[PDB]
RNA sequence: AGGAGGUAAAAAUGCCAA
RNA sequence: GCUUGAGUCUCGUAGAGGGGGGUAGAAUUCCAGGUGUAGCGGUGAAAUGCGUAGAGAUCUGGAGGAAUACCGGUGGCGAAGGCGGCCCCCUGGACGAAGACUGACGCUCAGGUGCGAAAGCGUGGGGAGCAAACAGGAUUAGAUACCCUGGUAGUCCACGCCGUAAACGAUGUCGACUUGGAGGUUGUGCCCUUGAGGCGUGGCUUCCGGAGCUAACGCGUUAAGUCGACCGCCUGGGGAGUA
């Protein structure tokens, strides 16, 4: 299909409840037969500028491949989730796993 | 009259005039002085010497608070940029650091077409 | 912007203003944009820099100084 | 869509009408109809209270739903129906158990679109939820003031309300007048804006087209006699009387807001 | 003279800011290519990686936050 | 896009073989596959005048080939347009 | 060799032909 | 018939090409307040204006619109007009290498049709900033101007219309041929990648300059050189691109 390089920051209070979210998204794509290749967790790291006056947040890295239907509903799950702040999706540019 | 150790000086050196203000660490304005109130009017108000004597009228009226060490914030090019800091390196104030907060935009809010 | 020169500096040492922009830049953004003169005043300034190069290796002029 | 007509006759010249192919072209759904006694603007004493009203053409009240109490029950839009009582258009909906009901139409609503209400519903125009599950900055319509009363705001044709901010136990709404108002955060609101946005573009065209809307000819005050209006009289269209109502109260800028019971909720006066 | 990954092949990445902080300045702006000596291909590719990394707050915009 | 999957069925359906990607009948079937395809693209936009010019080249490229084929090989010319449903 | 900042209050007209 | 002109297909590269939908920071203005005190603002100077009803300066918070610093460059792209934060979706066009195919399918173009900056016009939204008109202050012999303070249309968005510009490398389009040099940009091959390479081979672009040409200035392999094919137009200045 097409690869996508997803990052999304989440609210640092919901890092207590973060890994159950990641299994919903990874079963959304793998249930739609798209594969994942990375699952890199950057963790609770310090920001450089205060997004919503909030300091340090938690970062997730995906680097997955999926058909274009799965990402559009994925954006809405990132749109309506006040645990998640400032998500991002990029285009194919064929992917493999590295780069901590 | 409430004494304080650490203050902050805001220096606003606009082209026509420079207005200095010494505040606290939390933005509550302790006192201020300006180059229009320092006797000079117009042309003489546009002078680095008028800027240096403006902070000397702000060197007092902060003596009720007794600030020893202070930060310095500058904004605006003016003539008053590298003059009022020399109005405090003689006036006995431990300058911790000097920063600059000149409001550079990122290309918004179109400027005027000023004088031809 | 930010300078400390940490403990015994005793004097301004403020190279940092012309080191990046902050004197020269807002005496440019402060007025008329023209939308066109930015193409025009880049034309001659780039024309001058090639004329600056035109006399660099053409320094083989004698004049008997 | 919005069409213009060709000047075959004077009165057919300036007429512009909206026409809509997806409107149901038959009888309305019979058991959701009552009658409605047209009054002519008179009340139980029998005097004219609101002037310039009366006549036109018979109508039939369609009981629309406003409360949207069916929760956890998906439903299916049957067809978009014309409604002469509203200014919007309505939709006959079929709930999954079998009930048929009338709701206002969101603008992005085709026949066959599946909606749901309650609290479990998703953000999709046609759904109703209590406004703390609705994310801040959304566009809702048909929102009620009291928690469960009905819906009174943004229910005319092509109107909407932007949710400004959720202030804990309350929520701030900017109405269509340009007025920011607090409502209780546990009120229902239907997502998306009302359809029939081209109602604004409609021009009647002839005097009789106003008549069958039920209105009557407004006589302007300066033609009446001085016993009949505060203006009026003279010898050739005089004036000079600081324009008022027919009961001698200043119009053209004179505020009549005197409530004192809802100033708890009005954040900013409209402008 | 002192160029970069043109023979050291890269696909310049916006996540590893350790190489990205070399080509920003101390004030938080993107350095010109004419001083760093990078090629025009691998300097447009990196300024894209800066504005990406500015969006994730890995690098500031200037300081005023 | 008219993908490598999409075109490979068209060159097999019309060519002398799969290596015959150059014929007049192959190119016209490539154009009408794409001219019909962008009719969905040029409905919602209707104001993208830039990429519309690339369609008008694909139209005019098709028109010049049919006038060549009609001048050349009339039996296949009246074979193609009823295999495609075009020409007015 | 490279580079930065600063630098004018208004001020009109003079016949026709040689 | 044929392949060298045109065209297709395969693998890829580069890009402010276009349309649509999101999204982010800096800044201005505004709104509510905290601290705080007499000016601020502007200018050649001043005044109008603003401010003790508490401004301006400063701090926190909120709203709103518009534009995208740095990168950024006689850099890239597009037929031209034009196009600049970032992300997605739909989508045009160019280019490169080694092969394959069709077989002159080509060039140009009156009328015709399409696109076409800015300003205008229409409807419905939007309105921070900026600013025709307009008002006030100065200036001046006068100043219905520059300058100052304001400030509506307008600029913004969606959809129609207008169809003009110093719409300009003031240079129609296509092809072939004829010394060089220094760069920019984007491919690609080979060689020792052995290090910012070495030698080529393509596309595009900037400057200089020879023969030649030109009234001269200057153009000068991207011609204004040497020719070929079509098209547009000119015939003293005004009157007039007007009736």
């Amino acid at each position: 299909m097409r690869h996508y390089e997803i990052v999304f920051m989440v609210h640092p209070d919901q890092s207590e409840q973060v890994p159950g979210m990641i299994e919903r998204y990874t079963a959304a794509i793998t249930g739609a037969e798209g594969k994942i290749h990375r699952l890199e967790d950057w963790g609770r790291r310090q920001l450089a500028y205060p997004i919503n006056k909030l300091h340090k947040a938690h970062y997730v890295l995906m680097n997955v491949e999926a058909p274009q239907e799965v990402i559009d509903e994925l954006e809405t799950t990132f749109r309506f989730n006040d645990a998640v702040i400032r998500s991002m999706v990029m285009r194919t540019k064929h992917a493999v796993t590295e780069a901590s | 009259r409430k004494q304080v150790s650490d203050g902050v000086a805001h220096i606003h050196a606009s082209f026509n005039n420079t207005i200095v203000t010494i505040t606290d660490r939390q933005g509550n304005a302790l006192g201020w002085a300006t180059a229009g109130g320092s006797g000079f009017r117009g042309s003489r108000k546009s002078t680095p010497f008028a800027a240096q004597v403006a902070a000397e009228r702000c060197a007092d009226a902060v003596k009720e608070y007794g600030i020893k060490n202070l930060e310095v914030m500058v904004k605006g090019p003016g003539p008053g940029r590298e003059s009022t800091i020399r109005a405090l390196n003689a006036a006995g104030f431990r300058i911790t650091n000097i920063t600059d907060v000149t409001p550079i935009p990122h290309n918004g809010c179109r400027p005027p077409k000023k004088r031809r | 912007i930010k300078v400390r020169e940490n403990e015994p500096f005793d004097v301004a040492l403020r190279r940092f203003k012309r080191s990046c922009e902050k004197a020269g830049v807002l005496a440019e953004v402060r007025r008329r944009e023209f939308y066109e003169k930015p193409t025009t005043e880049r034309k001659r300034a780039k024309a001058s820099a090639v004329k600056r190069h035109a006399k660099k290796l053409a320094r083989e002029n004698a004049r008997r100084t | 869509a919005v069409v213009k007509c060709k000047p075959t006759s004077p009165g057919r010249r300036h007429v512009v009408k909206v026409v809509n192919p997806e409107l149901h072209k038959g009888k309305p759904f019979a058991p959701l109809l009552e009658k409605n006694s047209k009054s002519g603007g008179r009340n139980n004493n029998g005097r004219i209270t609101t002037r310039h009203i009366g006549g036109g053409h018979k109508q039939a009240y369609r009981i629309v739903d406003f409360k949207r109490n069916k929760d956890g029950i998906p439903a299916v839009v049957e067809r978009l129906e014309y409604d002469p009582n509203r200014s919007a258009n309505i939709a006959l909906v079929l709930y999954k158990d079998g009930e048929r009901r009338y709701i206002l139409a969101p603008k992005g609503l085709k026949a066959g679109d599946q909606i749901q209400s309650g609290v479990d519903a998703a953000i999709k125009p046609g759904n109703t939820l209590p406004m703390r599950n609705i994310p801040v900055g959304s566009t809702v319509h048909n929102v009620e003031m009291k928690p469960g009363k009905g819906g009174q705001l943004a229910r005319s044709a092509g109107t909407y309300v932007q949710i400004v901010a959720r202030d804990g136990a309350y929520v701030t709404l900017r109405l269509r007048s340009g007025e920011m108002r607090k409502v209780e955060a546990d009120c229902r609101a239907t997502l998306g804006e009302v359809g029939n946005a081209e109602h604004m573009l409609r021009v009647l065209g002839k005097a009789g087209a106003a008549r069958w809307r039920g209105v009557r000819p407004t006589v302007r005050g300066t033609a009446m006699n001085p016993v009949d209006h505060p203006h009026g009289g003279g010898e050739g269209r005089n004036f000079g009387k600081h324009p008022v109502t027919p009961w001698g109260v200043q119009t053209k800028g004179k505020k009549t807001r005197s409530n004192k019971r809802t100033d708890k909720f009005i954040v900013r006066r409209r402008s | 003279f002192c160029r970069f990954t043109a023979e050291g092949v890269q696909e310049i990445d916006y996540k590893d800011i350790a190489t990205l902080k070399n080509y920003i300045t101390e004030s938080g702006k993107i350095v010109p290519s004419r001083i760093t000596g990078t090629r025009a291909k691998y300097q447009r590719q990196l300024a894209r990686a800066i504005k990406r990394a500015r969006y994730l707050s890995l690098l500031p915009y200037t300081d005023r936050h | 896009s008219l993908s490598t999957e999409a075109t490979a069925k068209i060159v097999s359906e019309f060519g002398r073989d799969a290596n015959d990607t150059g014929s007049t009948e192959v190119q016209v079937a490539l154009l009408t596959a794409q001219i019909n395809h962008l009719q969905g693209h040029f409905a919602e936009h209707k104001k993208d005048h830039h990429s519309r010019r690339g369609l008008l080249r694909m139209v005019s490229q098709r028109r010049k080939l049919l006038d060549y084929l009609k001048r050349k090989d009339v039996a296949r010319y009246t074979q193609l347009i009823e295999r495609l449903g075009l020409r007015r």
